């Protein structure tokens, strides 16, 4: 009942770095989490990271150390500060609050040298 | 000191957000709605949330002040109420809560009995009358200390006199009495404030586990149900354990004391609340016997087995 | 070798274990004549149940199963199971089904029904436990309605308590007169037992709820020997009693200081040296503090 | 509302023995607590010997290791057996179910 919209997507090449952008049509402080997947092609989507009202994080063991997820201070937005990108990390990124909420678009994100 | 759950059954469980018993285990994985109750919310570590208070009396009730009978030309009686909190001492509305504690946290027409007590004399006179709460209503302000309530009776209801609501059920479900569990109140009639966050599973393939209560009706046709994320006695274990919580999710199991097997896995989460690796709707058939028990602190990430 | 503990909750946050009513006040009354025996909130400080005492708030003085039939007086006769729905077994060793009222009163309450999408109905009704109608432990008790005809029979049927109906002469109201379970004349059966101040110059001590009133005249109240959370508490913990008596204080949790001491027995309840009758004037946010195990000759500090 | 009545008691030396006994008009059994009692002339009555619905039995320190109270349910009886007894064990003897109750007649007890 929440929608969302991600982007900040793109090609980079690898040991590149990409900052991807969620915005949620409600207060993203009055979810108890938020959350990154992705989806590479021909697979499920797969939780990235996720991240408390107060501010605790955690992420899957392939980005960890990589990646961090964070919320605007500003803004009613949440991001996916991606470094080091792998070309194993291509596939389409998603937020949401949880997996029980209908799926914004999503964001390619494409790490080649190609 | 050790997190721990209550070994309890079901059997020996009550809802959280409407004084009943727990009657089955539910999941509904294809609910899309914003799950944010305000009673039953309770962190692993002994905090209260939302609207949240201890007394399994107080879930649902109010306590205050008739003001006085207010027109109304629809089919009824209607009655202003002042509430007070529960301990029966003024309700501040710039507390940081959404409404006094206890107050309903769903959209609906709750049904329930008024009752009153005089203060003058040796004995007081009394009065009860069976009435309704339009939860729905713009007349329902309970944060700015006021709600209105509805009576089959015309007369028998005495302004300036103690007032207490004890629920029973829903009055109706019909299509015009917008009962939506998921739907709060507006508390101030504005925007809500200070609530308990939504809860939602985080990690593919989980649901929401649910404690499912039938909830009584006064007429009509239906089977309502109140879902709540956990039973009272849990709320109440939690608050005299007050744990330190050592991740953000527990790993408990459903075991069957009988055979001693696990029956299912679930996670508890810190912000009080169960999710299970289930695709399937509906109530959970389990054991009569069976509880849940505090297996370890895992992650996120953690896989569970389906059930 | 479990250590016994009470919960830490003040009496604002304490539910009756005899009707579902929060605690307002304590309460003793030494020159009561009456035998105390309520079977309801009585369990043991090792945590065994007595009586007819469960754990849910919501089963106290409630009732669950069928209307049967309808039967000068509208009344109607209804089938009782346990609270979790299944037959009730008369040869059980307790009282009556767990969660029976244990009192003689006209029982003021709302008898639901949900047809086994299907049908609903609700109706305000009474229960009077002092009725030879009234026989829980043979699985069979009768309400009464105002309504004349809303009520059907082989439906799921629930009785939820609100209050009394009248406590006027011809109400019987009488906090500790037992019903007779099986009925007129029948002897009751594995009941707990009476309790009394045993030391000189103690009397009990009472958690009281005023209980409402549907009509008429009065200020009623139901005094408990415990709240239900301490019930529901001593059941978790099943902690052994190294003695027959613990002493405990009533304490300001802010401040730490002892408001008054008291004795708690082994069999579940409370004395206090206090020589007046009437609510106790202490304050609300206190709580009761376990400090040791003493025994019966142990001298408490006048309240 | 029960009613009580001991006897038993009499003139002894010191050193003597003595056993009292206590009837009810109600079984003991519904009873949680049975109890002995006694009172000196100008003084409360005092608490001497208790024993639970279970048998479970505690003195007070004067009378201990002196004194047992002891109960028969089939007899819906009570008893104390008091032995070595002294001066100061002479004053009137009450059994009852607790202190709300109301007072047996007594039996008199002296140690002389
Ligand atoms: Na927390």
């Amino acid at each position: 009942d929440v929608q969302l919209v991600e982007s900040g997507g793109g090609l980079v090449q690898p040991g590149g770095s990409l900052r991807l952008s969620c915005a949620a049509s409600e207060s993203i402080l009055s979810f108890n989490h938020m959350a990154w997947y992705r989806q590479g092609p021909g697979e499920q989507r797969e939780l990235v990271a996720v991240i408390t009202r107060e501010g605790s994080t955690d992420y899957a063991d392939s980005v960890k150390g990589r990646f961090t997820i964070s919320r605007d201070n500003a803004k009613n937005m949440v991001y996916l500060l991606m470094s080091n990108l792998r070309p194993e990390d291509t596939a389409v990124y998603y937020c949401n609050r949880g997996i029980s909420n209908p799926w914004g678009q999503g964001t390619q994100v494409t790490v080649s040298s190609h | 000191k050790p997190f721990t759950l209550p070994i309890l059954t079901l059997g020996e469980l009550t809802n959280s957000r409407f004084p009943l018993p727990i009657d089955v285990l539910y999941t509904n994985p294809n609910e899309s709605a914003i799950v944010q109750c305000q009673n039953g919310r309770c962190t692993l570590d002994g905090e209260l949330q939302g609207t949240t208070q201890l007394l399994p009396t107080g879930i649902c009730a109010f306590r205050g002040k008739v003001t006085q009978q207010v027109q109304d030309e629809h089919r009824g009686t209607h009655w202003n109420m002042t509430v007070t909190n529960l301990n029966g001492t003024p309700f501040d509305p710039t507390e940081d809560v959404p409404a006094p504690l206890g107050t309903p946290d769903f959209s609906g027409q709750i049904y329930g009995v008024i009752s009153q007590r005089n203060t003058n004399t040796n004995l007081p006179a009394n009065r009860a009358h069976e009435a309704v709460i339009a939860t729905y209503s713009p007349k329902f302000t309970p944060k700015l200390g006021n709600i209105q309530f509805s009576t089959w009776e015309t007369q028998d209801v005495s302004s300036g006199q103690p007032t207490k609501f004890t629920p029973v059920g829903l009055a109706s479900v019909d299509a015009n009495s917008h009962f939506d569990q998921w739907t709060l109140p507006s508390y101030s009639g504005t925007l809500n404030m200070n609530l308990a966050p939504s809860v939602a599973p985080v990690f593919p393939g989980e649901c929401l586990l649910f404690f499912r209560s039938f909830i009584p009706l006064k007429g009509g046709y239906g089977n309502p149900a109140i879902d709540c994320l956990m039973p009272q006695e849990w709320v109440q274990h939690l608050y005299q354990e007050s744990a330190p919580s050592l991740s953000d999710v527990a790993l408990v199991r459903y075991v069957n004391p009988e055979t001693g097997r696990t029956l299912f896995e679930a996670k508890l989460h810190r912000n009080g609340f169960l999710t299970v690796a289930r695709n399937s709707a509906g109530p959970v058939v389990a054991p009569t016997n069976g509880y849940f028990r505090f297996d370890s602190w895992v992650n996120q990430f953690y896989t569970l087995a389906p059930m």
